């Protein structure tokens, strides 16, 4: 299908039966082409080379579409070198640390390369260029991750394979800074990818480790770059490339009782980097004790059920018991669900939280009110916000809690049936995915979705766009837009696993266009380039947003703080109205006013006004059809032991030299040999 | 390369002039020309009265 | 709009003389032969100026008329006492800040 | 649907846990319910009504309400006035005794001065940080609303509110009839009375500027509650269950209120239109009331008479709500609903959003006449010495259509005199013409143009407020708030 | 000096405001113009005597200007006298 | 100062008392004595009062009044006096501060200004200010006045209409007579208000 | 995606353009600030004129031209568009002298 008429546009396949008409938004841009570029890793610098060059989407060869070329087509080379004749450089720009790479010549094909530092601190990059157009066409900058290779283990022949239990759905799990390189688990194998699936390589076991048996009821997987770690029958083992080796009471972990483990979500390893510290990676749980798994995977035991049944003032000998913990965006926080029975005797539960400070080492309990029957399992997951805002599900139902524990509730249809399993021909819930913009993806065992965005309770049935007896997941591609991977063995071992994309924008905007739902602002523009701000004593933060919005729907900027207040706000507000918009421009400043001089306790007053704390600035009223992205930061006071003094003329070892000794006597405040 | 700007000046022609002080009049200006050029642009326009 | 915008004469490297008429005493305001005449020796005068700047030893000044109108400058309002009541010459009064 | 989404707050229900109130509770003592709101301390307000609740926070979690710990006899516990004092202390009135309430810490404290019953607390509050309106903010009066001036006594502090002395008789000698109330009008520097001599009433002015002169009198039927603008401009608001009146000057001219329907305006009687108000709320420039049979006016009040719009229709009343502003463009309605299992009070709230309910085809106001004010003088307070001026700046950009009249007014004109010149430089890139205007302040006596009579001194010290604003701004110019500061002489 | 705003569609190229001179024979008279971004149109008129000797009247129209408008054509007046306020005056320093 | 900004209202009326004329307008008349003129806010209520001038009073702004010649600028200030008994403002210049001169000689009509505030110029009203010792014209009595009925029956006999200006200040126009051969006598009738 | 300013360069390696973006809704305006500089090659040490490089700039709104006119008085203008022409070498009219 083609068309150069912008708008919306119906189309729909007439067959025998029903078939639902789709709604396509089509609109004329000025950004046509696109960025490719080719990584090699050098380790005897430790450093990296990246090719790149132009290539249109609609006239590249086969390879360049799937991410698997080495050399440039013919299209993709004559378009290189036409854009470079009149004046077209890329550059990559690190996002963390404002440092820019310049590229050479060109070379004899079209390709521009680029040497660039390993650095494992500042992994985000973007690649840009000049504002030349070549035909009334630009080019689009483009964002990606790179760090060290992580290398994916290799098979031993002979071994064996570990599947799910049968007629299970198959699960996945991927690593949380760098996606595309993930381990799947199905009812016959397991399989492990350095990419987005494209090529694979399997994961066994040693024979006589465990029995046939337990090799079918592996529960639950997680993937580190160290290795993997996978929960057979309640019992947690550990796969790296040379051995199979089984935690036990060790390693501080117990036998046949652990019900699952979580990692971190959100990629903050610029904090955990500068840290300075070894922090846990991990946290167990086994419906009695929770465990917290720190690197080299060695692990103390965190809190017992007793400890929380003595905090939360309980009439004691009661059923309390755990069932699932999350690391919340708090880089140092955690959040444990809490079952609580009420002198039994029925089918009715108490779900609250309770989160676990590790900066203060202390305990809170938060409002919850939710009753559930005792066959339901939760799982919850926290959004991306400042605040603590859980989605959690019961493989029936979804509830919600936003904005600081007080819109409580469950997620609905807008016919208001509540039940998820009743509009999916009764099945579970198998899969929820969130993301940085805000969205949830809610998929069925049925493979059937759900939509949902983040401060919005009433929830959207997505079209129909898969088989119902398809194996299928869903994950996320180099960037952060949802693809969907098929399965099915039975096939030539090359296309057992297939992925392909989901427009999900689309279809949001098609399922509007048939609703009729509109964003009430018009912009919300920030200067928030960032997510890690540190400042020390003398400075102060400036921060600077502004919303756009029709005449007079009264609108305003609300900053929403979490965390320990050590600091000061002064905001300044200018309001224009002009041609029927309304702007309000707001500049806020952070600043600390305390005086260090003739004070006693100097440390004691220092430590008291240091540690972090997190900002969020998000608009008054706003619904879906907004794409707008909710800057979330943190800022700490305190010193990164990484900045000192140092005399010129001075350094560690550029002059050589050899051991000295000597004595000095009678000259001190009676003989020193030094 | 080199501008000059210049005011034409009135002057009237010499013929019968039938009446007292007003006849054929024009605008008469010198015409410089510098050594080193063959190419010289013109432009005239009003002095806004 | 094409804003904030460079100068013309400086950007293109283009020098600019100035050269009124002299004025004229005569009741009507015209001007006739010889007043055109002196005219055209003025800016003769100031072409021939122009041309012979190229004098490698520095002046203290600029503005090659400077050579011009210095030994005259002195006096200039007795020049203009003669002609605004009519006692000077063809009733021609030749400005010095006009060339 | 339109108006409110009703929203409900409550926090520390999670267990079961044992809390419970002790003493006698804290009840009003007339039947309409009020919002008391701290100036700049803004999140810290005290809720009038059956029960009283102080809130730290902006009505958020679950309160327990104000109560009397017994230990001292206060009798009946009916809060008459409350005032708010700086620092982190509130003054109630409970059976004719003054009482001082820190909320930071639980310590009730009894004022020894006054002697006789009074009936009410008044004084002006500063916020601004330094340490020359903190003095200000200490000068209170108190004083029984209703009685007879020859007899009654009228109390006065400057010590904050520590001790209450009595202030002498000789200078109300002459003024006969029923005081109802007196004020320390910071704004022209004075001290007013308002007599009741007969069914009208008017105000009386005690220091030199205007000493022994009168306001136009107004009528006054029953009592009045009096309301201050709290940026020391002059504006106050009088109302009661009948009536409702505004004064633009210091009391100077007392008059009524108008009401706008299809482009046409009408003077608004109370009791001939058949109403009753039950809450009324007053931000620094705008006026709130809601009448009990579920009516909700906004009014913009300024220069020229005020304008009172009737919103649309919402079920708000609920025999306890009552309005408060949260910002400017935000009014809120809270409703305290008890709860005897855990024996605790939750809020209910409604955030209405003027600006949007401004808005209606049904009402169909014409839209903001003026593009832009901005001005810098209104972050900080100036100070003005003998022999000396100051400059100040504002910029405004007008619609692309109307042609708005600015005028500056000043508080005080008996010491403080302004030339103010309007100029247009450079336009906008739509082509609307910025104009800014500059205002030159000194000394009324050194700038000539007054008489002996309105001068009033110059050996003395003042404070006055400088008002920018336009004089024919419509309705639904909420956010473009007029511009005012303060200036001490 | 004079500016001159648009309310409509302006001319451009030319400029909107023609003057004529009544005695060009006693007065000198220089104008300068020139457009802004939004087509104000700002211009500045210099004027003087010629040599020792009337009155001149100096007109300025708006052409395009319709015939509804409250002004259109300004003409001031140019008087080759002195004032009535042109005098001498000796200070004799004793006060 | 814009020409054509939008005028079109009269928000003043100002008065002399000694000759009325229109009220759509503001004529002024100077004499040996002192110009005393009284003026008020006009509003949708006509009459004065003593509500719109406390509020104008009380934020320290009081009316100026600015005369202007083809040659000259002059301005003057309403003084600022305690609303308490007034209705109206009230101000009183000496003749020698528009003029000292008191010759005879043909001197220009003076245009009035009338505002709140001078540099910010926000209610203005013009009118017109005539001397009348200076005018040579009315020092004259043109000759013998007729009384009413003796130029009603004077109507039917009129045949056309002429008028004069004065050059130099108009609104002192004389209005003359053209009549029929069937009546007798030069007719000329005067005006000192336009 | 829909208004863009766009440059192209010839002989980009003796000039270096870059482009600044500036965005205000209410107002509708876009302010873009476009920087030429020289980058220090691509001629020798001459004689005013003998050493003189000719290069040019082209500046244009993408979609614009052909479809833009600015009709004035007297005709129209073809918009959104421009070449600027670049003269690199030393610049006539610079001389020294004795001091
Ligand atoms: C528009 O409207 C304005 C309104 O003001 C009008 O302005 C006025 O124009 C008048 C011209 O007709 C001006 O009159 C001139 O006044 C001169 C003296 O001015 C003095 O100024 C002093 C400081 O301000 C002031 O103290 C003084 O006060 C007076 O002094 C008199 C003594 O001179 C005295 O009698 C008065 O009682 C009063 O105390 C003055 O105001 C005069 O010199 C000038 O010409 C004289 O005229 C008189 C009588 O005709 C004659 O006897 C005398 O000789 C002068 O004639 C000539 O004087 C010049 C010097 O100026 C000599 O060189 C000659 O040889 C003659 O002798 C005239 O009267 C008036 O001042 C001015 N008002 C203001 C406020 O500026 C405009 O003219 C109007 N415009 C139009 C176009 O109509
Ligand atoms: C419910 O929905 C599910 C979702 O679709 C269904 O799952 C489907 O199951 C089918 C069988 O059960 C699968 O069909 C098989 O597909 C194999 C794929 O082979 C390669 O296919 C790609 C692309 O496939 C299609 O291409 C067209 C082209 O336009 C697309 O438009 C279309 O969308 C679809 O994607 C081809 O490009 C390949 O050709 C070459 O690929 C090379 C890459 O390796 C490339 O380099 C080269 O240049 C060529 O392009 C392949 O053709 C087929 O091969 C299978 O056919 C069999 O193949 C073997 C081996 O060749 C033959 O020996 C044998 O005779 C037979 O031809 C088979 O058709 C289907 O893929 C799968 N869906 C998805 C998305 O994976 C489910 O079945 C549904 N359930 C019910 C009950 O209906
Ligand atoms: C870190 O070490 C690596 C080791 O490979 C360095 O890569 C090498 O860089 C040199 C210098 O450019 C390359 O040599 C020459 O490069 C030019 C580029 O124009 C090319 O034209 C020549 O033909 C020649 O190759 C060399 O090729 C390259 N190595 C490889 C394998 O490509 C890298 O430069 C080092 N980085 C730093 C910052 O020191
Ligand atoms: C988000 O919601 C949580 C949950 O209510 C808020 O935490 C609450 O914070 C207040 C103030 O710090 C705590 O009040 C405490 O009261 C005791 C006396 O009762 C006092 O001694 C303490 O000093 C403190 O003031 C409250 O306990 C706490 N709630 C819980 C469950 O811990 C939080 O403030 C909310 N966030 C925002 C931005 O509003
Ligand atoms: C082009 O360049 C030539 C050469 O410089 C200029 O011609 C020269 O002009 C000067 C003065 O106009 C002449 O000097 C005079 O020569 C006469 C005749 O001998 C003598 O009587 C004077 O005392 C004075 O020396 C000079 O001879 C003449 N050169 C030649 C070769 O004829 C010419 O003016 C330049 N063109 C323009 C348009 O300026
Ligand atoms: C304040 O003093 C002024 C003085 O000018 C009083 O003005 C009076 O005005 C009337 C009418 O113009 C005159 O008849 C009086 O003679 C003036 N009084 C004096 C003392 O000259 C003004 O009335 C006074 N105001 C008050 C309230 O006393
Ligand atoms: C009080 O007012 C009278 C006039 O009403 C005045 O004479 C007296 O001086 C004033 N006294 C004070 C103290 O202001
Ligand atoms: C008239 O002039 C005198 C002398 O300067 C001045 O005192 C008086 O105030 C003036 N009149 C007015 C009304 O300004």
């Amino acid at each position: 299908l083609h068309c150069k008429r912008a708008g919306i546009h119906t189309i729909k396949p007439i067959a025998g039966n029903q078939e639902v008409e789709r709604h396509l938004t089509v609109d004329n841009s000025y950004i046509c082409y696109l960025w490719y570029f080719t990584v090699v890793d050098v380790y005897y610098n430790l450093s990296q080379i990246v090719t790149i060059w132009v290539y249109d989407p609609e006239s590249a060869s086969t390879e360049e579409l799937i991410w698997t070329a080495k050399k440039p087509s013919l299209s993709s080379r004559v378009l290189t070198k036409q854009m470079n004749t009149l004046g077209q450089r890329p550059f990559i720009f690190t996002v963390e640390k404002r440092l820019t790479y310049h590229p050479g010549p060109l070379t004899s094909e079209g390709t521009w390369v680029i040497h660039l530092p390993m650095s494992s601190d500042d992994i985000a990059k973007v690649i840009r260029g000049n504002k030349v157009a070549f035909q009334d066409c630009f080019i689009a900058n483009l964002y990606f991750m790179l760090t060290y290779p992580m290398t994916i283990i290799s098979e031993p022949p002979g071994y064996e394979p570990l599947t799910v239990p049968p007629g299970s759905p198959l699960m996945l799990s991927w690593d949380t800074c760098i996606s595309t390189f993930a381990l799947l688990a199905t009812d016959q194998e397991t399989f492990q990818t350095n990419d987005s699936f494209q090529t694979w390589t399997r994961v066994r076991a040693p024979p006589g480790i465990l029995s046939d048996a337990q090799r079918h009821s592996l529960r639950d997987v997680i993937i580190f770059d160290q290795g993997t770690l996978f929960l057979v029958d309640g019992t947690v083992y550990l796969r790296t490339e040379d051995e199979f080796t089984k935690l036990d009471e060790s390693r501080g972990i117990s036998e046949t009782g652990i019900l699952g483990f979580s990692k971190r979500r959100w990629c903050q390893i610029r904090y955990l980097y500068k840290l300075a510290s070894k922090k846990s990676i991990l946290i167990a749980w086994s419906k009695t004790t929770v465990y917290a798994g720190y690197a080299t995977f060695r692990f103390v035991t965190l809190t017992d059920t007793a400890k929380l049944k003595d905090f939360l003032k309980l009439p004691q000998t009661d059923t309390l018991e755990v069932m699932s913990v999350e690391y919340l965006w708090h880089p140092l926080e955690a959040a444990v669900l809490l079952s609580h029975c009420s002198v039994c005797t029925t089918n009715t539960r108490n779900i609250r939280i309770v989160i676990y400070s590790a900066i203060f080492q202390t305990w809170t309990l938060q409002d919850f009110e939710l009753q559930l029957p005792k066959e339901a399992i939760l799982e919850f997951r926290f959004l991306y916000s400042a605040m603590p805002d859980i989605i959690m599900w019961d493989q029936h139902h979804v509830y919600y809690s936003y904005k600081n524990f007080t819109v409580v509730g469950t997620i609905s249809t807008p016919s208001g049936e509540t039940n998820l399993s009743s509009l999916s021909q009764g099945s579970k819930i198998h899969q929820v995915l969130t993301d940085r913009i805000g969205n949830v993806v809610v998929k069925m065992e049925n493979n059937v979705m759900f939509y949902i965005k983040a401060d919005i309770t009433e929830a959207v049935i997505l079209h129909t766009w898969v088989n119902t007896t398809a194996k299928t997941v869903v994950l996320f591609d180099k960037s952060f837009e949802v693809c969907i991977l098929y399965y099915n063995e039975n096939l030539d071992e090359k296309y057992q696993l297939q992925t392909q994309p989901y427009p999900l924008i689309l279809e949001l905007q098609s399922i509007n266009k048939d609703l009729g739902d509109w964003c009430p602002y018009l912009a919300f523009q920030h200067n928030i380039h960032s997510q890690f701000y540190h400042m020390d004593k003398g400075e102060s933060l400036t921060i600077w947003s502004q919303i756009v919005y029709p005449e007079n729907r009264g609108l305003y900027i609300v900053v929403e703080h979490y965390g320990s207040s050590v600091m000061t706000w002064t905001q300044n507000l200018e309001y224009e109205i002009a041609s029927g918009f309304c702007t309000k421009t707001m500049i806020t400043r952070f600043f600390q006013t305390t005086n260090y001089e003739l004070v006693d306790n100097y440390y004691q007053l220092q430590k008291e006004n240091t540690g972090l704390m997190l900002l969020q600035f998000r608009p008054s009223e706003f619904s879906r059809t907004c794409l707008t992205a909710k800057p979330v930061f943190e800022i700490d006071v305190g010193c990164d032991s990484s900045k000192y003094i140092m005399v010129r003329g001075f350094n560690k070892s550029r002059c050589q030299r050899r051991d000295f000794s000597y004595v000095i006597d009678k000259e001190l405040l009676d003989n020193l040999k030094v | 390369n080199v501008q000059i700007l210049m005011e034409a000046a009135p002057m009237r022609s010499t013929g019968y002039c039938p009446a007292e002080a007003m006849c054929v009049l024009n605008w008469y200006t010198p015409m410089p020309f510098k050594n080193g050029s063959v190419v010289s642009s013109v432009d005239i326009y009003t002095n806004g009265i | 709009h094409l804003i904030d915008v460079p100068k013309k004469h400086h950007a293109s490297r283009t020098e600019s003389y100035v050269a009124l008429p002299p004025l004229v005493s005569e009741s009507l305001g015209f001007h006739n032969n010889n007043t055109l005449a002196v005219y055209q020796g003025l800016v003769y005068y100031l072409l021939w100026l122009h041309s012979k700047y190229d004098k490698p030893y520095a002046d203290p000044v600029h503005d090659p008329t400077w050579r011009w109108w210095q030994h005259k400058t002195k006096d200039k309002d007795y020049f203009f006492y003669l002609f605004s009541n009519r006692l000077a010459a063809e009733g021609i009064y030749i400005n010095m800040n006009a060339y | 649907h339109t108006l409110c989404r009703v929203h409900t707050v409550r926090t520390g229900k999670v267990f079961k846990s044992n809390i419970q109130l002790q003493g006698d509770p804290l009840f009003y003592a007339f039947p309409n319910t009020f919002v008391l709101k701290n100036v700049c301390k803004a999140d810290i307000s005290v809720y009038l009504g059956q029960k009283v609740f102080l809130t730290i926070d902006n009505f958020e979690s679950s309160l327990l309400p104000l109560t009397v710990p017994k230990s001292l006899a206060v009798g009946v516990p009916s809060i008459t006035s409350a005032h708010f004092v700086s620092g982190s202390l509130v003054l109630f009135v409970i059976s004719g005794k003054g009482y001082s309430y820190d909320y930071y810490e639980n310590t009730w404290r009894k004022l020894e001065g006054i002697s006789e019953p009074v009936s009410h607390i008044s004084g002006d509050v500063c916020c601004f940080k330094g340490s020359f309106c903190l003095e200000l903010s200490n000068n209170l009066f108190a004083y029984l609303r209703g009685g007879q001036i020859p007899g009654t006594n009228i109390y006065f502090s400057d010590n904050g509110g520590f001790s209450f002395q009595l202030m002498n008789t000789d200078k109300l000698s002459h003024l006969t009839g029923t005081l109802g109330g007196i004020f320390h009008l910071h704004s022209m520097s004075q001290v007013g009375v308002l007599m009741v001599e007969n069914n009208l009433g008017t105000f009386h002015y005690m220091e030199y500027p205007l000493n022994h002169s009168m306001g136009i009198a107004f009528s006054y039927k029953n009592l009045l509650e009096v309301i201050m603008k709290p940026y020391q401009r002059g504006f106050m608001v009088l109302w009661n269950q009948k009536s409702i009146l505004v004064s633009s000057n210091s009391g100077q001219i007392v008059e009524h209120v108008r009401l706008i329907d299809q482009k046409i305006f009408t003077d608004l009687d109370v009791e001939h239109a058949n109403i009753n108000i039950y809450s009324v709320a007053s931000n620094a420039y705008e006026l709130a009331f809601l009448v009990a049979e579920d009516h909700l006016y906004y009014g913009s009040q300024s220069y020229m008479g005020t304008y009172v719009i009737k919103l649309p229709h919402q079920p708000l009343w609920s025999t306890h709500t009552s309005i408060y502003f949260e910002d400017i463009g935000i009014l809120q309605v809270l409703t305290p609903v008890a709860d005897p299992h855990f024996a605790a009070y939750d809020f209910d709230k409604c955030t209405v959003n003027v600006q949007s309910s401004l808005m209606d085809e049904k009402l169909a106001l014409q839209p903001c006449n003026v593009e832009l004010l901005e001005s810098t003088m209104i972050n900080t307070m100036f100070t003005i010495d003998m022999n000396s001026k100051l400059k100040l700046s504002a910029l405004m950009i007008p619609r692309k259509g109307e042609n708005p009249t600015p005028l500056v007014m000043v508080s005080n004109p008996h010491a403080l005199g302004f030339k103010a010149n309007l100029n247009e430089f450079g336009n906008t890139f739509d082509g609307n013409s910025k104009y800014k205007l500059d205002i030159e302040l000194k000394q009324q006596h050194h700038w000539g143009n007054s008489d002996f009579n309105f001068t009033a001194s110059i050996k003395r010290h003042a404070i006055s407020s400088v008002t920018v604003d336009i004089a024919d701004k419509t309705l639904s110019c909420v956010d473009l708030k007029p511009l005012s500061t303060l200036i001490s002489v | 000096q004079f500016k001159i705003i648009p309310k409509a569609m302006s001319t451009f190229p030319i400029p909107p405001v023609s003057m004529v001179v009544g005695n060009p024979g006693l007065v000198e008279v220089k104008t300068q113009g020139v457009f802004d971004l939004n087509e104000n149109y700002y211009l500045d008129i210099h004027v003087s005597g010629r040599f020792f000797q009337g009155s001149t009247s100096i007109a300025l129209v708006l052409w395009e200007g319709s015939s509804k408008c409250y002004a259109i054509t300004l003409l001031p007046t140019i008087k080759s006298s002195c004032s009535y306020l042109r005098t001498m005056h000796h200070t004799p320093g004793r006060h | 100062v814009i020409h054509n900004k939008g005028k079109e209202r009269t928000y003043f009326s100002c008065s002399g008392e000694g000759i009325l004329t229109g009220l759509h307008t503001i004529k002024l008349f100077l004499t040996m004595d002192n110009l005393k003129v009284r003026c008020f806010f006009r509003n949708e209520n006509q009459s004065p009062s003593k509500e719109i001038l406390g509020l104008f009073t009380s934020g320290g702004l009081a009316p100026n009044m600015i005369i202007t010649n083809s040659t000259f600028y002059g301005g003057y200030y309403f003084k600022l006096t305690p609303f308490s008994n007034r209705l109206e403002w009230l101000i009183d210049i000496p003749r020698q501060n528009i003029t000292v001169n008191t010759d005879i000689a043909a001197v220009e009509q003076w245009m009035i200004k009338i505002t709140m505030h001078e540099g910010l110029n926000i209610y203005d009203t013009e009118g017109t200010l005539l001397d009348l010792v200076r005018e040579p014209i009315l020092q004259w009595n043109l000759g013998r006045v007729l009384t009413e009925m003796e130029v009603r029956d004077l109507y039917p006999e009129v045949n056309d209409i002429k008028v004069t200006k004065s050059p130099c200040a108009n609104d002192v126009a004389l209005i003359g007579f053209m009549m029929k051969p069937s009546s007798n006598g030069v007719f000329i009738g005067k005006t000192i208000s336009g | 995606k829909k208004l863009a300013i766009a440059v192209t360069i010839a002989d980009p390696e003796c000039l270096s353009v870059t482009v600044t973006q500036d965005v205000l809704l209410n107002r509708n305006a876009v302010i873009n600030k476009i920087k030429v500089i020289d980058k220090k090659r691509c001629s020798e040490q001459g004689m005013i004129g003998r050493n003189i490089k000719k290069t040019s700039m082209m500046l244009k709104v993408l979609g614009a031209p052909g479809n833009c006119i600015q009709r004035t008085y007297l005709g129209g203008i073809i918009q959104g568009f421009k070449v600027v022409p670049i003269f690199i070498g030393c610049p006539p009219g610079k001389r020294l002298a004795f001091d």
